């Protein structure tokens, strides 16, 4: 909707919208991550082959 | 109130003073159960320490999460204490004392 | 090795005031009460004048005090005389469990 | 729904019903989203609270009987419903609403204690 | 009144080991800390360790951390100083000296206090 | 110690799992004794547990 006779302040930088935006996404990615499985015994020695 | 949530056993800590004098209070004072609350109408100034110069150590536990724990000892080693004036404590002790013969 | 720098020497004549001084570091003498003054003079052992900052030991030498400010000690004479003849050492605890000696200086008097 | 903006008082005096109308909505999605739900009650419940103290609990354009000390405004008629918008004019009269807000309450209950007197 | 007394002198070769005296007499010998110095000649003092007659636990400057071993005989009132392994360098006068008093709540080993001393022994490496 | 009475530290050293891998190391740490229990079924005084 546009308004006819109006005029305002804007500020990019001083913008609070994207101060919530990166804690949402963070928290979103975050959830995706908790069913799922830990990996931790991959930490084992590994062993390798000389590729050449 | 600004409710202070310290924590301890058998002296109120850095407690709100009572209202006017020493005060004694009980669920039922005849019983032996009831543990009495009593309230002092004046501090008693308590100071502790503990003299040894600890150090911390970084002990690793697993991928990423790490351990503290004391490692030596830099100092001389002595004892930890604490220290309380005696004029003031046998003062108050006799006012509880008066307070506690009022009922008894 | 050790931070406690001293001047090398200094002299006087009868009458006369002279300040002896030592500069230390934060760590030790910019961070504890701590210091004190020593003196020795051929064949004999030290001796101590100063102790805990400005305050004295048996006997010897009202005469002598001192006083510290940032990292600087320093002590003090006034009369000077003869037996004032010495090598005077800067002395503070270093932290830790050490304590710290200065590099010393001599008195030439009278 | 806010197209009345930047108009004379004379101009949006009409159509506030479009303004009064959607101030309610919403769904679930747990932490935030309820948190963003129960914002929408409160202040609806608070704007409707402190219109009804006043005795005007009928939503319209409401009129009282305590007097406009000069010192608010200092201003006439004549320059403000030809010209000015309410933006413009709240940020004007901004300087004193608390004040002003008691005074309307008092008023409505001596209104009060006259009409009870029977 | 309170004093020191001190082993007479000593001569050792590089790389061997020297032991020196320290006795001490006329207040009670377990009440006070030993404080180690080292003079030079012609030179500054070498604080060198200290010792709490009670109990084990010395601790010394970094310089000899190590290569000093430390300790205190309770039954004839005798501190010990053991140095093992002799530089040239290590040619000066050694001294003992009684520190401050032995709190039981306070920690006073660091505190530059002490006011009697002992005669000096002079080690020689040759 | 041959005299005196003052708090003790009680030297321990333990086998734990290293930083990286499942690969294992030796370590030392002081323990108050209050945190520390004799194990030992049999009669010895050389392993310890802590009271947790
Ligand atoms: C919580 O509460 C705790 C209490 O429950 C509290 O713990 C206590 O804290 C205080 C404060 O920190 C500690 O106080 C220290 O006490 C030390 C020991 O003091 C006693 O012992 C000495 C020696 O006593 C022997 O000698 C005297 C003669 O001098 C005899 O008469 C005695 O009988 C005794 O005899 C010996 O032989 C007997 C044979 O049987 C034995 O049985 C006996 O055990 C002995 O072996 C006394 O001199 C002391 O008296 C002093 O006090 C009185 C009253 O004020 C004075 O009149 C008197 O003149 C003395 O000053 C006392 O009885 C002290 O050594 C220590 O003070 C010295 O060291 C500190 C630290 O460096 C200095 O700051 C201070 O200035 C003192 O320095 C002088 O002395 C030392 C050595 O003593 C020297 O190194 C130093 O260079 C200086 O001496 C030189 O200068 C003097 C001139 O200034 C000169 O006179 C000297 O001759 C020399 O040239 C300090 O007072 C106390 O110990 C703690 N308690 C315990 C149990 O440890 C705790 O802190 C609290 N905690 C908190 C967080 O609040
Ligand atoms: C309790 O224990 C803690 C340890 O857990 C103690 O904290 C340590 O205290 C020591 C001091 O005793 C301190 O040592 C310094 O470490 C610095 C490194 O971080 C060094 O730079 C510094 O060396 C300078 O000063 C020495 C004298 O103090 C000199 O010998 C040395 O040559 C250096 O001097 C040069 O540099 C300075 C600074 O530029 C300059 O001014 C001089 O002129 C000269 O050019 C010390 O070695 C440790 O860093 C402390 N450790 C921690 C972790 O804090 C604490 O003291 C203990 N307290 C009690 C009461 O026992
Ligand atoms: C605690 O005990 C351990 C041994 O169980 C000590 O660790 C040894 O310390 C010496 C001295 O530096 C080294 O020679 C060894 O290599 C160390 N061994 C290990 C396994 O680390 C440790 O010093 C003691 N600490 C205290 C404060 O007593």
């Amino acid at each position: 909707l546009v308004l006819g006779n109006v005029t305002e302040n804007f500020n990019m930088w001083k913008n609070d919208m994207v101060d919530q935006m990166h804690e949402d996404i963070i928290s979103l990615w975050d959830q995706s991550l908790k069913p799922c499985v830990k990996l931790t015994p991959l930490c084992v020695t590994l062993i390798c082959s000389n590729a050449t | 109130h600004g409710i202070r949530p310290v924590v301890s056993t058998q002296l109120l800590l850095n407690g709100s003073l009572a209202e006017k004098e020493i005060v004694i209070r009980s669920e039922n004072l005849t019983n032996n159960a009831k543990i009495i609350i009593v309230h002092l109408h004046t501090p008693v100034e308590i100071v502790c320490t503990r003299p040894n110069n600890n150090t911390r150590k970084s002990v690793r536990i697993g991928p990423g999460q790490t351990f503290y724990a004391t490692g030596d000892i830099i100092g001389d080693i002595k004892q930890a204490h604490c220290n309380i004036s005696e004029e003031k404590w046998n003062d108050t002790l006799q006012k509880v004392g008066i307070e506690l013969q009022k009922h008894f | 090795q050790s931070a406690l720098t001293q001047p090398a020497s200094v002299s006087g004549s009868p009458g006369q005031s002279i300040t002896i001084s030592c500069t230390g570091t934060s760590y030790d003498v910019g961070s504890y009460n701590l210091v004190s003054w020593y003196q020795q003079h051929p064949g004999k052992a030290p001796k101590l004048m100063i102790y805990e900052v400005s305050k004295w030991p048996s006997g010897v030498s009202n005469r002598f005090s001192g006083s510290k400010s940032g990292n600087t000690a320093s002590l003090t004479i006034s009369g000077l005389q003869a037996e004032d003849e010495a090598d005077y050492y800067c002395c503070s605890y270093a932290g830790s469990s050490t304590v710290i000696f200065g590099g010393g200086t001599k008195l030439t008097v009278l | 729904f806010l197209g009345a903006a930047g108009s004379t008082m004379g101009a949006a005096s009409m159509t506030l019903t479009v303004q009064a109308r959607n101030l309610l909505s919403g769904t679930v999605w747990g932490i935030k989203q309820l948190q963003a739900r129960v914002l929408a009650v409160e202040r609806y419940l608070r704007d409707q609270q402190l219109l009804g103290i006043w005795g005007c609990s009928g939503k319209l354009i409401c009129c009282t009987n305590v007097p406009w000390n000069s010192s608010w405004s200092n201003r006439n008629l004549s320059e403000i419903w030809d010209n000015m918008t309410w933006l413009q004019w709240d940020k004007e009269i901004s300087n004193y609403t608390q004040i002003i807000y008691g005074l309307l309450e008092e008023s409505q209950n001596q209104q009060e204690k006259n009409e009870q007197d029977l | 009144q309170v004093q020191l007394v001190q082993s007479g002198a000593e001569v050792k070769k590089p790389g061997a080991s020297v032991k020196v005296s320290c006795k001490a007499s006329g207040y009670t010998f377990t009440d006070y800390y030993i404080h180690w110095v080292r003079q030079a000649p012609g030179q500054g003092l070498e604080w060198m360790a200290w010792i709490n007659p009670t109990t084990g636990r010395t601790n010394s400057a970094r310089k000899f951390q190590g290569r000093v071993t430390m300790t205190r005989d309770t039954s004839i009132s005798t501190a010990y100083m053991e140095l093992r392994r002799l530089r040239s360098d290590d040619t000066a006068v050694y001294y003992c000296a009684r520190g401050g008093w032995i709190g039981l709540y306070v920690d006073y080993s660091g505190y530059p206090n002490f006011d009697s001393w002992g005669q000096g022994t002079l080690v020689t490496v040759s | 110690v041959k005299n005196g009475t003052v708090e003790e530290m009680k030297n321990c050293s333990f086998n734990t799992t290293t930083e990286i891998r499942d690969k294992e190391k030796k370590e030392y740490a002081l323990f108050y004794k209050p945190d520390i229990v004799p194990l030992s079924e049999t009669n010895n005084t050389s392993e310890y547990r802590l009271i947790n």
